[PDB]
């Protein structure tokens, strides 16, 4: 078909849990899966992308459920206790794909950008198809 | 030591903010780290952290992993195994291979 040009968009905003971000860094993945994507965790221009493949990546707050008796033992001794986060990264749809031609990434606070009420950043996407 | 140069130089760079990274200690909780295949490793002790080279979001790390001793009057951390790896702005430790054990 005639050249259709399809547009991918993930937003990165502030959360009751602390901030959703924009990121490279995205735990229980493998290289392979991180291959293509630059250092701040957005997919190269000019690489094939199938569904499943991470376009955006992002990694969000989850769980703060109250800490076990034996977390709490530490969070004396070996450091104040930390924060897990999960992959909530950008994924190509089932049934999409194609190659990356453009990207544009925005950040809240930035000269003459407007972004969403709660959004810290916004990166798009472009693929051919 | 040299090919994980290689493999992070290959990192693709991006004009961003520096990050600060997490440096991880004896004194401190280390952070989550990972295989090669995604694998969750689960260290016997706390971690060091000696970088190597830096990019704006990511830096290579040697990362020297600890078992804690009877020493003196009381207790302190001596080695265990070494990985290379990249560690990202969430502070995660992404390891290029198993941990070599001393």
């Amino acid at each position: 078909g005639p050249i259709h040009i399809e547009r991918y968009e993930i937003e990165a905003r502030d959360t009751k849990l602390g901030p959703e971000r924009i990121t490279r860094d995205i735990p229980h993945l493998s290289e392979a899966a991180l291959r293509d994507l630059d250092e701040e965790g957005v997919v190269r221009i000019g690489a094939e992308v199938k569904p499943g493949d991470i376009l955006v990546g992002r990694t969000s707050f989850k769980g703060e459920s109250e800490p076990t008796p034996e977390e709490r033992l530490l969070r004396s001794i070996f450091g104040e206790k930390a924060r897990d986060v999960k992959d909530t990264s950008l994924r190509v749809p089932p049934g999409e794909g194609g190659i990356v031609v453009r990207t544009v990434r925005l950040r809240r606070g930035d000269p003459g950008v407007e972004l969403k009420p709660g959004v810290r950043e916004v990166v798009r996407v472009y693929v051919a198809q | 030591v040299e090919p994980y140069i290689r493999l992070f130089e290959a990192i693709p760079d991006a004009e961003t903010e520096l990050a600060t990274f997490y440096d991880a200690d004896l004194d401190t909780l280390p952070p989550r780290m990972f295989l090669p295949s995604g694998d969750l490793y689960t260290p016997p002790g706390p971690v060091r952290l000696e970088e190597i080279k830096r990019k704006r979001r990511v830096r290579l790390v040697k990362v020297s992993i600890y078992r804690f001793e009877h020493v003196g009057l009381g207790l302190a951390a001596r080695p265990y195994a070494y990985a290379y790896a990249w560690q990202g702005d969430n502070g995660i430790l992404h390891l290029y291979h198993a941990p070599v054990v001393l």
